């Protein structure tokens, strides 16, 4: 958790929106929080 | 002993309803939803 | 031949759409059937 | 336009979030705007 959080990057979490939405070059600011949100639950679900 | 009988009954449903409204009202939809959407979507892979 | 390849291809696309509509009307809850019987469920729990 | 917006649902664009995240059963309140505005565009992209 702690090194995950520590090294969280905005771009990261900006190019998973992106990905989650083929159809469009370009992903609301406020989907980086969604992202951030999803894939920090994922990865640790799958540390666990 | 039984003379105590309907206190205790009182004090169970104090402790227990709570609980039981809280997991049924809170967990099992969601538990049930995800347990469906987790084992149905890669069985259909497989199956297709 | 080629065409009846086509055809499965699409066969299996189709169900794996088909399996995810399903899963997803039940979680939204647009399933009626699905809420009678979880209201049903609910119901039970309470009165037992 | 008129027509699409005053029709506008917010439990569709809550099935377009939950569908566009299959490993989740739960979605953010706030990917409600984003399918909204995604939705919106991709229909008005394909009447055009």
């Amino acid at each position: 958790l702690d090194e995950l959080l520590k090294t969280f990057s905005v771009m990261n979490a900006y190019k998973r929106a992106t990905e989650s939405h083929p159809r469009n070059s370009t992903a609301p600011f406020i989907a980086v929080l969604v992202e951030a949100l999803y894939y920090l639950a994922n990865e640790l679900e799958d540390a666990f | 002993i039984v003379e105590a009988e309907p206190a205790i009954k009182e004090l169970l449903k104090l402790d227990f309803e709570p609980k039981v409204f809280n997991t049924v009202r809170k967990n099992f939809r969601q538990t049930v939803n995800n347990t469906l959407k987790t084992h149905l979507l890669p069985m259909a892979e497989e199956q297709a | 031949l080629t065409l009846l390849n086509q055809e499965m291809q699409n066969l299996g696309i189709e169900f794996k759409k088909y399996m995810s509509a399903q899963i997803n009307d039940v979680v939204i809850g647009n399933d009626r059937e699905f809420d009678q019987d979880f209201t049903k469920l609910k119901a039970r729990m309470v009165a037992r």
